[PDB]
């Protein structure tokens, strides 16, 4: 499988509880924010005021864009090797400029100089920008929004019908609030379907709603149990819709973790694994690549055969075969 | 109960975030638990 490198550490300020993970190299980094292993409502990018911005600042941030990380805070490390008011200015609008670059408000981006070793060691002129740091933690990243609180969202798992009573589909609920009486849409593959809830199951027992992270049955009106397809999702109406054109991330398993020998080229026609099933599709690389090799991580455009339920964001898997040969993130549908 | 979020440190190598990441956790005990 994947190999991936993680720290994961936990703290708290006055108002907020934080995760927080550090990986040790680039490969790390990279495999970890296209899988989603490590998800983050924030970024904290450390860039040392000595070097100044450097090649993967550059592609972290570019990463950043790309999975989906919303805000990043910068912290000017090193500040207690530098004294030059002028050389940090300088860095500084470097900086600004790179996140600008990649559509990060470079303007509006808090920037702390600091000195994380002074700060470790005691100092305290130094753990004072520490706290300044915890205090963008806390005032420029939003309070991020709760699984309960998107709208509903149903990957379906499996389909039965019971007998007098109708159709049921299960899975768990990813996320959002279901409700007995409430309308449904069935999205993707085939042509969006609409019905009504009239029953939430679970081992028997009558539920009143559905709620994220449950496992549960649900039961459609008339809609027999073969109009449903697998890879289709049940959702709030008009939440979220079906696509077949998307640009992505994606990350290449290397030999060694289980992917392909050899590299693939233009016309790789794979099978990418959306929630439950497989879509076959076409691949249109960066130009100037004909070729990509495994451990390699690549911006791509995919076509899909079928269209999928899907949002920026979604993560999934490429398959040769039931083998899985690298992992992306949609980075922005297209059609 | 506290708000939960996830945050992380990215950069070049070298350039401090696992040295930024101890810093965070001890100056922040030390002030506030
Ligand atoms: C002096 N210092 C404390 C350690 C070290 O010897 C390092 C080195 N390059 O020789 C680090 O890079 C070292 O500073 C460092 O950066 C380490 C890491 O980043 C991580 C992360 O992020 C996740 C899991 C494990 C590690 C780690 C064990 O490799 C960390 C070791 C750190
Ligand atoms: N002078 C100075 N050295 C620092 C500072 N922060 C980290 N270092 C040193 O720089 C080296 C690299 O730091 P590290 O946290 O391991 O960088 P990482 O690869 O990004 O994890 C470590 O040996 C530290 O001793 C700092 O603020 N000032
Ligand atoms: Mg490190």
């Amino acid at each position: 499988g994947i190999t991936i490198n993680t720290s994961h550490v936990e703290y708290d300020t006055p108002t907020r509880h934080y995760a927080h993970v550090d990986c040790p190299g680039h490969a790390d980094y990279v495999k970890n924010m296209i899988t989603g292993a490590a998800q983050m409502d924030g970024a904290i990018l450390v860039v040392a005021a000595t070097d100044g911005p450097m090649p993967q600042t550059r592609e972290h941030i570019l990463l950043g864009r790309q999975v989906g990380v919303p805000y990043i805070i910068v912290f000017l490390n090193k500040c207690d090797m530098v004294d030059d008011e002028e050389l940090l200015e300088l860095v500084e609008m470097e900086v600004r400029e790179l996140l600008s670059q990649y559509d990060f408000p470079g303007d509006d981006t808090p920037i702390v100089r600091g000195s994380a070793l002074k700060a470790l060691e005691g100092d305290a002129e130094w753990e004072a920008k520490i706290l300044e740091l915890a205090g963008f933690l806390d005032s420029y990243i939003p309070e991020p929004e709760r699984a309960i609180d998107k709208p509903f969202l149903l990957p379906i798992e499996d389909v039965f019908s019971i007998s007098g009573r109708g159709t049921v589909v299960t899975g768990r609920v990813e996320r959002g609030i279901i409700k007995v009486g409430e309308e449904v849409e069935i999205v993707g593959i085939k042509e969006t379907q609409k019905s009504t809830c009239t029953g939430v199951e679970m081992f028997r027992k009558l539920l009143d709603e559905g709620r994220a992270g449950e496992n549960v049955g649900v039961l459609l009106r008339g809609i027999k149990r073969e109009e449903i397809e697998r890879g289709q999702v049940l959702a709030k109406p008009g939440t979220i819709k079906p696509h077949t054109k998307f640009e992505s991330e994606v990350y290449i398993l290397s030999k060694d973790e289980g992917g392909r020998h050899t590299p693939f080229f233009k016309g790789y026609r794979p099978q990418f694994y959306f929630r439950t099933t497989d879509v076959t599709g076409t691949i249109e690389l960066p130009e100037g690549v004909e070729m990509v090799m495994p451990g390699d991580n690549i911006k791509m455009v995919v076509t899909l055969i079928h269209p999928i339920a899907m949002d920026d964001g979604l993560r999934f898997a490429i398959r040769e075969g039931g083998r899985t040969v690298g992992a992306g993130v949609v980075a922005k549908v297209l059609g | 109960t506290k708000p939960h979020v996830n945050v992380g440190t990215i950069g070049h190598v070298d350039h401090g975030k696992t040295t930024l990441t101890a810093a965070i956790t001890t100056v922040l005990a030390k002030t506030y638990g």
